[PDB]
RNA sequence: GCUUGAGUCUCGUAGAGGGGGGUAGAAUUCCAGGUGUAGCGGUGAAAUGCGUAGAGAUCUGGAGGAAUACCGGUGGCGAAGGCGGCCCCCUGGACGAAGACUGACGCUCAGGUGCGAAAGCGUGGGGAGCAAACAGGAUUAGAUACCCUGGUAGUCCACGCCGUAAACGAUGUCGACUUGGAGGUUGUGCCCUUGAGGCGUGGCUUCCGGAGCUAACGCGUUAAGUCGACCGCCUGGGGAGUA
């Protein structure tokens, strides 16, 4: 539930935050974490290669399996987690063996659901099945690009996926940034969407929100020298120029994809 | 919308005898059984504005008969609202 | 110059205009004629007659093809149909049955406005 | 004269469709009550009829349609 | 409408008959009224006002036309 | 326990499919509660229009009282079944016993 | 105390009453392909527009969104706004039959609360068709209009706000009484269903008219007649439903 805040203070006047009471409030599942330690956007050169990140609060990789290799095996949903490292949040699930494994969470989840993967198992929201046992029409998230992979598609907060065609062997989904892509029929997808889709109404409030985030401020090209940007210099508010990166390359429109051997699976890019 | 079965197993715990059906306490009785039962409804849907009206018309109903209730015999009315579970 | 015996004629007929198609019976036209392909522009187009004529010169459009028979389809309103199948079996031909295949909404889509004058 | 007051029948079944062919037109439209005089209650029970018949295809929409 | 012209039939029996099929469905009608959106007050408007006029003189058809003029 | 009829047209070449899969739906019933009162195979007939590029399904008819719950998940059993092309499940007010 | 008003229960009924979820068919647009070719579209006439880079026509297929022809009705349901494919789930009310049961529990209602077309606003989607704004072509003395070709918000969905309409039978709610006729719709009883019938009794509704009323027009058992209970409102026109 989104709940805006009580404008006690001009940084709190501007928040939105979103309170999940059904998330575990403690220590994580620690045999299933391991340490992430930051890099600020530099390279094994030492190089700055990604613009504007830095510092924010330390956090711990949880290895969420994207696989889902086991398969007929039941498993019972324990609770739901914070992740640090996503857009959505995870599932500590129980299978019947007893080992304990980090899933993404669907939408319609809570603790004591059950779930299982396979070939076998079901049409309900979080089964993963391979892609020739799922209906046309359906909505699925997690989606791999190749068999055994792992899930590359569709896996952020309140994303889908869903299918419309089966051409035999293939199967053409319809991607949440409305491309159509072929995928092959034998990679794995769990059914659903993905949860936490009130991600998108937190609106932050203030410059140490983003700035815990782990992004460091944006500062525009207009304002810098000539020598720094193409966009800089001028006595008081000058651009005259076509809008360019740092790198002299144009922004606002001009195409940079340059593929040319992923470019069979395509049949509708984004418009 | 209170099976036979449910306005039954009402009338004959709150009735002077089986047959007995249009007694005040049986009436109060049978207005907080559907007046729950919609309290179950509207839990979803929450814009059935027309069931609404329904119910707010048996809510005044049984507020009327209440208060008949009270100003007719009190000794009776006191062991209705500690029995049926309510306050006014 | 290939040969096919039966066909199936489409006479479209608009408030504005009338165009025949003569095609096979899988959909593939053979040749068409419209009521402004000669001549007869503006409100000579919307008359009987500019059908009649329409008819007349897809009659020779298929004059390579010969055809023997030809079941004709009628859509859409207007000054079209009736005068264009009568001129259709005097330029020659036997008509095999007549179909009405105008299309009807089941309320589908909201039309136009209507016109003040 | 209306014959579903003359039989009775409770409720007209879609199942039947020699009558249901009856009552609608060769283009397929449903037959008004002007003209077949049945009673209401019976032209509302065979509407409802005719188009769950049309839904399960033993009956057309449209006589053209392919 | 569907019509099948048989063997042993002329041209001008089968137009007709087509002409009468056209006037049967009524679909020159159904496509007249969807060439512009009415409202539905036009429709209500319209539905009543040619009621009236119907009844109207439908009633003076059964009992005020039926006394002499001459 | 309600009734209802349920009619469904299953594909031509999986007409052969159908009786086991009656008793199958018929263990979904008559296993959990319900009673079958008609179960009457019309067998293949034509459509009067070719739903998914086809004509002539082969229909089933089946008038059951039942409660909700074992209708529920037939009627989930019909839907991601690809044999069945259209099922259509009514609440009647009795049993009915003719054809 | 009583059963006559008001209610409760048993049995049925008819219904676009409501909310949630599916699904079908017709059509418009778009995309891809096949045939084929010089017009299409539009108009009072035109032009803008589209088209030899292959349109319009025509066929096979796909994808979307929206609305549900026929039935369809001076029909129905809802307090009003309003509600129209079909199916399921949840749910409100009205009516009829014969009984039983409580026994005046009633009517109306200032402030209060709730619902309340369309347009509009917020946030998030969606976007076929239509389409304010906008552009171009005309018409014209002019044409920031009507007509044409396009076309964005909007219309659609989810959740909030707005709280207004010629929200109108321009007719507050409830109860009583007072000649008739033709209908429609939905129950129900009796007689021989002795034949697609008759004689009755209930609810809702449409038209025409009698007394009476009314300035007249008209209303007329569903009153604007004859009365009673409570409420709201009016006091010349404009200024002004404005400051």
């Amino acid at each position: 539930a989104v709940v805006k805040c009580k404008p006690t203070s001009p940084g709190r006047r501007h928040v939105v935050k979103v309170v999940n009471p059904e998330l575990h409030k403690g220590k994580p599942f620690a045999p299933l974490l391991e340490k992430n330690s930051k890099s600020g956007g530099r390279n094994n050169n030492g190089r700055i290669t990604t613009r504007h990140i830095g510092g924010g609060h330390k956090q711990a990789y949880r290895i969420v399996d994207f696989k889902r290799n086991k398969d007929g095996i039941p498993a019972v949903v324990e609770r739901l987690e914070y992740d640090p490292n996503r857009s959505a949040n995870i599932a500590l699930v129980l299978y019947k063996d007893g080992e304990r494994r980090y899933i993404l969470a669907p939408k319609g989840l809570k603790a004591g659901d059950q779930i299982q993967s396979g070939v076998d198992a079901a049409i309900k929201p979080g089964n993963t099945l391979p892609m020739r046992n799922i209906p046309v029409g359906s909505t699925v998230h997690n989606v791999e690009m190749k068999p055994g992979k792992g899930g590359q598609l569709a896996r952020s907060a309140g994303t889908y996926v869903q299918i419309v065609a089966r051409d035999g062997a293939y199967v053409t989904l319809r991607l949440r940034s409305g491309e159509m892509r072929k995928v092959e029929a034998d990679c794995r997808a769990t059914l659903g969407e993905v949860g936490n889709a009130e991600h998108m109404l937190r609106v932050l409030g203030k410059a140490g929100a983003a700035r815990w985030r782990g992004v460091r401020p944006t500062v525009r090209g207009t304002a810098m020298n000539p020598v720094d940007h193409p966009h800089g210099g001028g006595e008081g508010r000058n651009f005259g120029k076509h809008p360019v990166t740092p790198w002299g390359v144009q922004t606002k429109g001009k195409k940079t994809r340059s593929n040319k051997r992923t470019d069979k699976f395509i049949v509708r890019r984004r418009s | 919308s209170l099976s036979t079965e449910a306005t039954a197993k009402i009338v004959s715990e709150f009735g002077r005898d089986a047959n007995d059906t249009g007694s005040t306490e049986v009436q109060v009785a049978l207005l907080t059984a559907q007046i729950n039962h919609l309290q179950g409804h509207f839990a979803e849907h929450k814009k059935d504005h027309h069931s609404r009206r329904g119910l707010l018309r048996m809510v005044s109903q049984r507020r009327k008969l209440l208060d008949y209730l009270k100003r007719k015999d009190v000794a009776r009315y006191t062991q209705l609202i500690e029995r049926l579970g309510l306050r006014r | 110059r290939k040969q096919v015996s039966d066909g199936v004629a489409h006479i479209h007929a608009s408030f504005n205009n009338t165009i025949v198609t003569i095609t096979d019976r899988q959909g593939n036209a053979l040749g068409w004629a419209t009521a402004g392909g000669s001549g007869f522009r503006g409100s000579r187009k919307s008359t009987p007659f500019a059908a009649q004529v329409a008819a007349e010169r897809c009659a020779d459009a298929v004059k390579e093809y010969g055809i023997k028979n030809l079941e004709v389809m009628v859509k859409g309103p207007g000054p079209g149909r009736e005068s264009t199948i009568r001129a259709l079996n005097a330029a020659g031909f036997r008509i095999t049955n007549i179909t009405d295949v105008t299309p009807i909404p089941h309320n589908g889509c909201r039309p136009p406005k209507k016109r003040r004058v | 004269f209306c014959r579903f007051t003359a039989e009775g029948v409770q409720e007209i079944d879609y199942k039947d469709i020699a009558t249901l062919k009856n009552y609608i037109t060769e283009s397929g439209k449903i037959v008004p009550s002007r003209i077949t005089g049945t009673r209401a209650k019976y032209q509302r029970q065979l509407a409802r009829a005719i188009k769950r018949a049309r839904y399960l295809s033993l009956l057309p929409y449209t006589d053209r349609h392919q | 409408p569907v019509i099948k012209v048989r063997e042993n039939e002329p041209f001008d029996v089968a137009l007709r008959r087509f002409k009468r099929s056209c006037e049967k469905a009524g679909v020159l009608a159904e496509v007249r009224r969807r060439e512009f959106y009415e409202k539905p007050t036009t429709e209500r408007k319209r539905a009543k006002a040619s009621a009236v006029k119907r009844h109207a003189k439908k009633l003076a058809r059964e009992n005020a036309r039926r006394t002499r003029l001459y | 326990m309600r009734h209802y009829e349920i009619v469904f047209m299953v594909h031509p070449d999986q007409s052969e499919q159908v009786p086991g899969m009656i008793e199958r739906y018929t263990a979904a019933i008559t296993g959990a509660e319900g009673k079958i009162h008609r179960l009457e195979d019309w067998g293949r007939r034509q459509l009067a229009y070719p739903i998914n590029k086809l004509h002539k399904a082969h229909y089933v008819l089946m008038n059951v009282e039942a409660p909700q719950e074992v209708i529920d998940e037939l009627e989930t059993t019909f839907r991601f079944n690809d044999a069945v092309i259209r099922s259509m499940v009514m609440r009647t007010k009795h049993a009915v016993t003719e054809a």
